């Protein structure tokens, strides 16, 4: 849940 | 009223208050255009779209409105909410442009997994926002009728918002997409199935090329209708040309997802049965057990009930668009 990359 | 300043990007016009700056052109066509732009009043990146010809045809008009209403309505953490709406027109009589600003949205589904493996608990968190969302949706007897990954927005806190309201065809329940019947809310929930089970697997799950080839792929792993889906099929056609078709056992899930989450897998096989009656609704998948670390039954809401007695009204253009001014003039922005 707690982080994600932008594409 | 705000001060309004006007410019030409893209030869198109644009009219909009002081508080929206460093508008850049990020899409068009027969819909409207749109711009990403900073809103200085919330200190944030903001989408405003021009809506195209809003009032040339009773067609235009009519949907103009209703596209108004339903953004006027939404008030939910887990879909998109309608942060302005504005015309530069100081009366009804120069009426002709409608503006709408949402939150500007910087990754898609599709887009999110193109630099990254998700996890199991990333795709538990962003499946439960989706059908808390629908909960929310489906209370207000909305249909979003067109969900796919494109139309789910996700932030970097993963974090969703269901956009767009209505490769689509990869994510249509069948009874939509054969025109079998009136739809049921229920279609949303196999979009959501579809779209989980690639969230899981990395594979599009029933990536047919026409209607026919798909309708294969979707029957080969629920199986052919029985006899007492095949009652609620109303066209005569559909009904023979199904009853045509070699019978096909359902598959069972778990000899096809192996690997994954049990409690996925489970859900999945609740979410694609294939007679819409059967599906579990949204307000049930958020109880299922695969969602045990993230559901609240008091963090779950439903939405005011929705009004579309409008729909079967028969108005003049002048009078789709009045009533679209109307709504226009009495919008009360959300709290900052």
């Amino acid at each position: 849940e707690m982080t994600l990359k932008f594409g | 009223r705000p001060t309004f300043y006007r410019q030409e990007l893209n030869k198109t016009i644009w009219e909009v208050p002081e508080r929206y700056q460093n508008l850049s052109p990020v899409g068009s066509g027969a819909y409207g255009s749109v711009c990403a732009a900073f809103d200085t009043k919330t200190g944030h990146r903001v989408a405003v779209k021009k809506l195209s010809r809003p009032f040339q045809s009773i067609i235009h008009a009519k949907r103009t409105y209703r596209e108004l209403r339903l953004l006027k309505h939404m008030k939910h953490e887990n879909v998109i909410g309608l942060l302005d709406v504005f015309t530069p027109a100081r009366s009804l009589e120069e009426f002709n442009d409608v503006y709408l600003v949402t939150h500007l949205m910087g990754a898609d589904l599709n887009n999110i997994v193109k630099c990254q493996k998700l996890t199991d608990d990333h795709v538990q968190f962003l499946i439960y926002q989706i059908l808390r969302g629908l909960k929310y949706i489906h209370s207000a007897d909305i249909i979003h009728r067109d969900l796919k990954p494109s139309n789910l927005a996700v932030n970097e806190d993963c974090e969703l918002k269901i956009l767009d309201f209505g490769a689509t065809r990869w994510y249509r329940a069948p009874e939509i997409m054969l025109n079998w019947m009136h739809y049921n809310q229920t279609v949303d929930i196999w979009s959501v199935g579809c779209i989980m089970a690639e969230l899981l697997t990395g594979r599009t799950l029933f990536p047919g090329t026409d209607h026919i080839d798909q309708l294969k792929l979707i029957l080969r792993l629920v199986g052919t209708p029985g006899a007492e889906l095949l009652k609620k099929i109303s066209s005569e056609s559909a009904r023979n040309y199904i009853q045509s078709l070699a019978q096909m056992p359902k598959m069972n899930f778990a000899n096809v997802f192996i690997g994954a989450n049990p409690l996925a897998v489970d859900l999945l096989e609740k979410m694609l049965v294939l007679d819409s009656d059967k599906r579990i609704t949204a307000a049930q998948a958020l109880a299922h057990a695969y969602f045990a670390q993230y559901h609240d039954p008091d963090d779950e809401p439903v939405a005011d009930p929705y009004d579309q007695s409008f729909e079967s009204r028969d108005l003049l253009i002048d009078e789709w668009k009045s009533l679209t001014y109307d709504e226009v003039i009495s919008f009360v922005p959300p709290p900052l």
